[PDB]
RNA sequence: UUCAUAAUAACUUUUCGAAUCGCAUGGCCUUGUGCUGGCGAUGGUUCAUUCAAAUUUCUGCCCUAUCAACUUUCGAUGGUAGGAUAGUGGCCUACCAUGGUUUCAACGGGUAACGGGGAAUAAGGGUUCGAUUCCGGAGAGGGAGCCUGAGAAACGGCUACCA
RNA sequence: UAUCUGGUUGAUCCUGCCAGUAGUCAUAUGCUUGUCUCAAAGAUUAAGCCAUGCAUGUCUAAGUAUAAGCAAUUUAUACAGUGAAACUGCGAAUGGCUCAUUAAAUCAGUUAUCGUUUAUUUGAUAGUUCCUUUACUACAUGGAUAUCUGUGGUAAUUCUAGAG
């Protein structure tokens, strides 16, 4: 009887970004939130599109269980949606991977340091390693 | 301020802009541009906010870098370009055109118009002037500096841009008994026949304008633009034909047509 | 630099702070609705004045006038899709009596015991305090939740949650278990 | 450690303000006036460091600047210096004379050649037709707007006369 | 309007009027590397437009008269002319005149006063507060000086004095 | 949200305050303290002083490339891919903080700029640069300078001296 029953609502399409956008509200009986991914599935089989090329997300449930709300989009291929969505949410989807990156201020750090030094790096360490040695 | 002021704070922003005063602590500030920024209004607002075609203002910033959005025929790449008032905004994506007048109650409210009239476009002259050599010029709210118009063209006047090139295509005299659009103030958005000019020699001078309805009201001339002769405008209205109905008569027809 | 998100308050204490009869009243109030605190009765007394400052405001001006006749309708339309005056005397003249014991009689855990389902109105605010009622299939823990007239007629309970056909729950599951178990 | 000025004409060291186009000092925001420290130009004991040019070879070879030679670093980049530095018979189409840089990786060889500035290709006299028609096609097109706008006024000049012979006649 | 614009005369230690980049590279055949053509990007004179910037009219600022005369040799009020300004202007300079404001509170003193949109308070009338979510103004220890730049008397920009 | 009550006297009426009362986007402080939503916050005394860290840097197909950087596999004889550094241009005059100075000063409403400057943004706009056009580069005029390579100076500073 769990039954996960997903409609849309005030959706249009929208080639400009080439998608349909839509709202997406769930009727699940006797069950938690339903896990986007299985959200994912069943709009991509739904619109006869593929489990990547859709994008749904903010999930909330209303107060008290059976329905939840959220805001989806199937895009027409799945390179619209390598090209055109926020990459944390392809991380989200597994689609990339999440790019590394040291954290903040080490990056600002790092900054300030080459602020500090006129052109490049070469030139600085032979001298320095003559001043230290003379 | 030490010089020019680039920063708007959303508070700041003109409430016909219908933007949330919650959910963001800034307002698009739109760049120098052929509208006042109080009256104008940026491509940022008029997608994610009027249209709802982008949720999030880097993928309106992705619409606006293909060269989709067409303001007068030209593609307008900004992102905070000042689409000011009716500009025609042509999609070729879903093929679609819209001319930016305001409704009834102000606000820039959103006007499907078809293809082939969103070729043209309708000026306010501001000045004219005989420019450098002798070359008559004449300028209009756009800032399109004309050359080369007809000579018994004057100021207040409405002037029919072609969008293709540029260029004059016709154009109405102003005077009395004349369907007029109104751009400013109370009156914003409302649709009138002017009854009367009257003058307060030296300064603002202002004129007494009936709508369609016989309900009359007065108003500066720097806030008017004359849209057709009696009877037929020259540019389709926008739904409604602003004849400003009163409260009591919007809830009146909101009861009336009821259905949900 | 943030836009200020406003806010309000919502009650008004009484200006005598230990009268008698006053008192007296109150606690009566707090008897037969089961109110927990005196600022409920309070709160309550806000509105009401609200809306007789707004009907005096209104009845200053001479009848017929626009505003008057906007904002008047307005507000007997809101007060009649609330219920609390009658559908007779729809005449902003008539919201000048009010009587606050009328609005609490809109409250949810009133509404809920004038429907039933209660059986010691107190009983009622606790099962609203236990998530088992629902309004047309959304719960309300709310006690007051000022139930409007026309949603009225489908208070009833919810899917979920025991008394509405669902799982027993917690205390009875654990007893079958033990008793099953050992 | 601090450097000499040229011009100071001092055996001692002086505060002074600089800017760009002097020397001791580089102008890290535009624009800006700094006071820095400089040695004056007299040569005395207190001076740490000679930069000396030699000027004139001499009888005993020094080892290490006269027999060997520094390889001269970068090839001329404009077309007209390369002539230049070649010495090219100017139409001798230069393109073929620059001096290639054939780098190896280790494992592969690739080619690596300065871009030729001020080149003459096709594309520049491109540009340059391109400019020069579409200024005298601007100028025919504003030539016959004027021409246009001349022969409206004549007309409407010749209106209002008739208009104002009316009304003279009329009266 | 001595405005726009035009015209005549001359002047200029002669300003600008494309020696700049991408893509695509079509057509004519003068069949050569020949002549030619697009969509662009940057610059570029002038005038508009916009973002502004300055100055600016009227009217409106709390307490104090144990502050009633104040301002003008050093600019105070006005004139002329010039300088300087981007531009009006004692803005400044030279020569003139003697004016300017004030019991309708000037000038002076205090403000634990940034002004304002507002907040608290509430029969009506008011009283108090407004450092601060918005708008202006001022400042970056205090004062002065200035380069760059359309824009600063900048301060995470300089120069000097003082602490 | 038009309301009063206690105290002078042996007692009564009054003028009067004092006190009681109710708020406070007014804070301080005490005692307490379970949940949801929301959220002020070194303003008052010191516009007092600050260690340390960060808070403005930016490159597109399109301004400059021989990084003696990667790329080098499938586009590659002038280079053409990517892309440090540096030159160039642009912004750094916005934002943010604070309320010391300031009393027709700032500011508000309303005016004017026929009295001015205005990068940018958008519209437009320029045949003449010839100077006796029968001896001129226009099929493209010159020299520098960074980065860099190398020798360095100071105890240290976003210090920079010299040569190519
Ligand atoms: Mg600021
Ligand atoms: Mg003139
Ligand atoms: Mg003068
Ligand atoms: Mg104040
Ligand atoms: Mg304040
Ligand atoms: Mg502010
Ligand atoms: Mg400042
Ligand atoms: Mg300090
Ligand atoms: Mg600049
Ligand atoms: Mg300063
Ligand atoms: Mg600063
Ligand atoms: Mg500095
Ligand atoms: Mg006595
Ligand atoms: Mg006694
Ligand atoms: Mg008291
Ligand atoms: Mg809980
Ligand atoms: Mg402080
Ligand atoms: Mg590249
Ligand atoms: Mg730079
Ligand atoms: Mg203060
Ligand atoms: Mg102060
Ligand atoms: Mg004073």
């Amino acid at each position: 009887s769990d039954a996960i029953t997903i409609r849309t609502r005030k959706v249009i399409s929208n080639p400009l970004l080439a998608r349909k956008q839509f709202v997406v509200d769930v009727l699940h009986p006797n069950r938690a939130n339903v896990s986007k991914d299985e959200l994912r599935e069943k709009l991509a089989e739904a619109y006869k599109a593929e489990k990547d090329a859709v994008s749904v997300f903010g999930f909330r449930t209303q107060y008290g269980g059976g329905k939840s709300t959220g805001f989806g989009l199937v895009y027409n291929s799945v390179a619209d949606a390598k090209k055109f969505e926020p990459a944390y949410r392809l991380v989200r989807y597994g689609l990339a991977e999440k790019v590394e990156k040291a954290s903040r201020q080490q990056r600002k750090q790092r900054k300030n340091r080459g602020k500090k030094i006129f052109g490049t790096g070469k030139s600085i360490a032979k001298k320095a390693a003559r001043r230290n040695a003379d | 301020a030490r010089g020019p002021k680039k920063h708007l704070k959303r508070l700041a922003a003109p409430h016909h802009w219908m933007l949330d005063k919650l959910s963001g602590c800034y307002a698009p500030r739109p760049s120098a541009g052929p509208h006042k920024l109080r009256e104008s209004l940026p491509l940022i607002v008029f997608l994610r906010n009027r249209l709802k075609y982008a949720l999030n203002g880097r993928e309106v910033k992705a619409i606006l870098m293909q060269r989709h959005v067409k303001v007068d025929g030209k593609v307008r790449t900004d992102t905070t370009f000042p689409a000011g008032f009716m500009d025609v905004i042509t999609l070729e994506a879903t093929n679609e055109n819209f001319r930016l007048v305001y409704d009834v109650k102000g606000r820039f409210a959103v006007h499907r118009i078809t293809d082939e009239e969103a070729s043209y476009k309708l000026a306010k002259v501001k000045k004219v002037q005989l420019g450098k050599k002798g070359i008559p010029y004449v300028v209009t709210h756009d800032g399109r500096t004309i050359r080369y118009p007809d000579p018994n063209i004057k100021v207040n006047d409405t002037v029919k841009v072609d969008l293709a090139t540029g260029t004059i295509t016709d154009f109405i005299k102003f005077d009395t008994g004349k369907l007029v659009y109104v751009t400013g103030g109370r009156n914003l958005g409302r649709v009138g026949t002017i009854v009367h000019r009257e003058r307060h020699e030296g300064g603002f001078d202002l004129v007494h304008i009936k709508d369609s309805l016989e309900n009359t009201f007065v108003t500066r001339l720097n806030n008017v633009f004359v849209i057709g002769e009696p009877g037929r405008p020259w540019i389709s209205l926008p739904k409604g034909k602003g004849i400003k109905l009163t409260i009591s008569e919007e809830r009146d027809r909101r009861r009336a047509q009821h259905g949900l | 630099p943030r836009a200020p998100r406003t806010y309000s308050k919502t009650y008004s204490t009484p200006k005598r702070p230990y009268e008698s009869a006053r008192l007296d009243a109150e606690l009566k109030l707090a008897g037969e609705y089961g109110l927990k605190n005196k600022r409920e009765i309070y709160r309550i007394s806000f509105q009401l004045s609200k809306i007789r400052r707004a009907a005096r405001d209104l009845l200053t001006r001479d009848e017929k006038d626009p505003k008057r006749l906007f904002e008047g309708n307005a507000l007997i339309r809101r007060l009649v899709r609330i219920g609390v005056l009658s559908e007779d005397k729809k005449k902003l003249d008539y919201v000048l009596a009010l009587k606050v014991e009328d609005f609490l009689e809109r409250r949810l855990q009133t509404q809920v015991y004038k429907l039933g389902l209660a059986k010691s109105v107190h009983h009622a605010r606790v099962l609203i305090s236990q998530r088992h009622i629902a309004v047309g299939k959304q719960i309300v823990n709310i006690p007051s939740f000022m139930v409007r007239l026309e949603s009225e007629k489908h208070i009833d309970f919810a899917r979920t949650s025991p008394f509405g056909g669902a799982r027993p729950g917690r205390v009875a599951r654990k007893r079958a278990a033990a008793a099953g178990g050992e | 450690g601090f450097p000499m000025k040229q011009g100071v004409l001092l055996p001692t060291r002086v505060k002074l303000l600089l800017a760009k186009g002097h020397s001791c000092y580089r102008p890290r925001r535009n624009g800006e006036r700094k006071r820095k420290s400089v040695r004056g130009a007299i040569v005395g004991p207190d001076l740490a460091v000679l930069a000396l040019i030699i000027t004139k070879k001499g009888e005993q070879e020094i080892e290490g600047i006269t027999n060997d030679t520094v390889p001269k670093r970068l090839g001329p980049k404009r077309a007209n210096n390369i002539r230049k530095f070649f010495g090219l018979t100017k139409e001798d189409d230069v393109r073929d004379y620059v001096i290639r840089r054939e780098v190896t990786k280790g494992d592969k060889s690739y080619t690596k050649a300065p871009k030729i500035q001020r080149l003459v290709t096709p594309q520049r006299l491109q540009r340059k037709r391109q400019q020069k028609s579409l200024k005298i096609k601007n100028a025919q097109a504003q030539r016959e707007a004027a021409a246009e706008y001349a022969q409206l006024l004549a007309k409407r000049l010749s209106e209002r006369k008739a208009e104002k012979a009316e009304v003279r006649k009329r009266r």
